[PDB]
């Protein structure tokens, strides 16, 4: 059958003590899943787990498949679940500098003090907006980091700083 | 972030009886592998018992079987070790583990279980 | 000619800006055409150019803008609007959940943002999630290379096992002079 | 972050001149409009001279129209207020403004200009040696 689709939620880079949800999506009305944890022999009969706390031991490869009648489908693509915060940060350069003129070249440089060979470079995604803002029938797809601004009627595009972030988690099903 | 909240342990005579507890907070057990492991004085960490699949199958180490029950209340969000005919070679720290994630190993071994006790003492002397 | 199809307007790296912070204000529209102008709404304020570098972010520079392009004889329809917008020109509200910040899958939570000011709006924003690339060279960098970078650095003995990420890294491409 | 570097001001007699100068630095002058605008004291912020368009037409208020020319070194990074044959009126706290957005209106208005200098005292007294 076709391969279904494995997510991590929010992020498949999830802290060391904070949640996440590893969801795979068949065609609808599909009952019956497996969850793998490639180079064990870990796995979950269920679409959806929630890990309410990540740890070094849950970190690795994923992949997920579904049944219909006699026949299974193809393995998902791999998740790699990663568990950051288990070191000290590196510290992160730009040379010549962190403003460059447009056509200009620029290296990123990334360093640590301690015993450490693979590196890995992210830039951060654009935020997508939504008093009082009601979510009913949560999904683990509501699962993330929330701010609030806060303006004037009278004056809308003078906005405050952002509020402190507030860290939404989605559990499972009760 | 996940309680594991630790309950009993202590002073026995040989063929004495305890119940050691771990009661979950943060989540529940009714779909989680669960486990104790033990560390005796000069010994390395071994599995005592687990449930490690949704087939409520039980593995016990050879030297515990008969004397020893791992059992599981959903009701209570609560794990269970019952120690019966308890023998000197039993006076280790005793650690509940939980896993969200089932195992098909017929053995129970650390690389299985995320969720630890801070650990348990159990003591057996005929000094008392 | 058909009819000249209308440019996008971008704001890089977002059309959230903070006070005194860089922003790139982007009219792209099809290869080879004659002028383009951004006009800011509701002022008499414009500039006959594509690319707008505002090296500081100011109130005054807040609001609505589009842009068209020109082609021989005719002008393209405008970009949909952008609305640039100055923050942190006041101190921040507070976010909360109700019941709390944990909540059953089927189940309804509501986020509260309150103010110690007068102040009767607020816009809600969700992470996105952050997309991937010792040394990370970037090549001919555009204005779409401008935003917040972090690295992590793991053993391959553990190729899952990585560190806090460093602190976060503003990369700024101003303006072409050419 | 942008920088507006004030030179001049201070202390002249009734009919002497000054020149007023801000040194850009994070943006050049080229694509700018530029200006200059003084608050008397008690008085309202007014706009004294402006090019807003690259059409060069320049806007003085009618009170220093002849006396005061605003002008601009693009190579040299620099804006400048010439003030010649100086009255009392003239007292003031003058500010450099400069906004990387042209702008179509006649006259200099503030919401017209985002890159402001500090303020630059001039003081035109009889009583100078
Ligand atoms: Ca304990």
């Amino acid at each position: 059958l076709p391969k279904p689709s494995l997510q991590a939620l929010p992020s498949s880079l999830v802290p060391l003590e904070k949640p996440v949800t590893l969801r795979c999506q068949g065609p609808p009305g599909v009952d019956l899943y497996r969850l793998e944890k490639l180079s064990s022999s870990r796995y979950q009969d269920q679409a959806v787990l929630f890990i309410p706390a990540m740890k070094r031991s849950l970190a690795g490869r994923y992949r997920c498949s579904y049944q219909q009648g006699s026949l299974w489908s193809l393995p998902s693509d791999q998740l790699e679940l990663v568990a950051t915060g288990v070191f000290a940060k590196p510290s992160l350069s730009a040379q010549p500098g962190p403003a460059v003129s447009s056509g200009g070249d620029v290296t990123l440089q990334c360093q640590t003090r301690y015993g450490f060979d693979q590196f890995a470079l992210y830039k951060e995604g654009d935020p997508a907006p939504y008093a009082s803002f009601p979510i009913i029938t949560v999904t683990a797809a509501h699962s993330g980091t929330y701010r609030c601004y806060s303006f004037s009627s009278r004056d809308p595009y003078l906005w405050s700083a952002p509020s402190d972030p507030l860290e939404l988690v989605v559990t499972g099903d009760p | 972030q996940v309680q594991l909240q630790e309950s009993g342990g202590g002073l026995v005579q040989p063929g004495g009886s305890l119940r050691l507890s771990c009661a979950a907070a943060g989540f529940t057990f009714d779909y989680y592998a669960i486990a104790w492991f033990r560390q005796a004085p000069g010994k390395e960490r071994e599995g005592v018992s687990c449930i490690s699949s949704s087939d409520g199958t039980t593995y016990y180490a050879d030297s515990v079987k008969g004397r020893f029950t791992i059992s599981k209340d959903n009701a209570k969000n609560t794990m269970y070790l019952q120690m019966n005919s308890l023998k000197p070679e039993d006076t280790a720290v005793y650690y509940c583990a939980t896993s969200p994630l089932y195992s098909t190993n017929d053995r129970c071994i650390s690389e299985d279980y995320d969720y630890w006790g801070q650990g348990t003492q159990v003591t057996v002397s005929s000094l008392v």
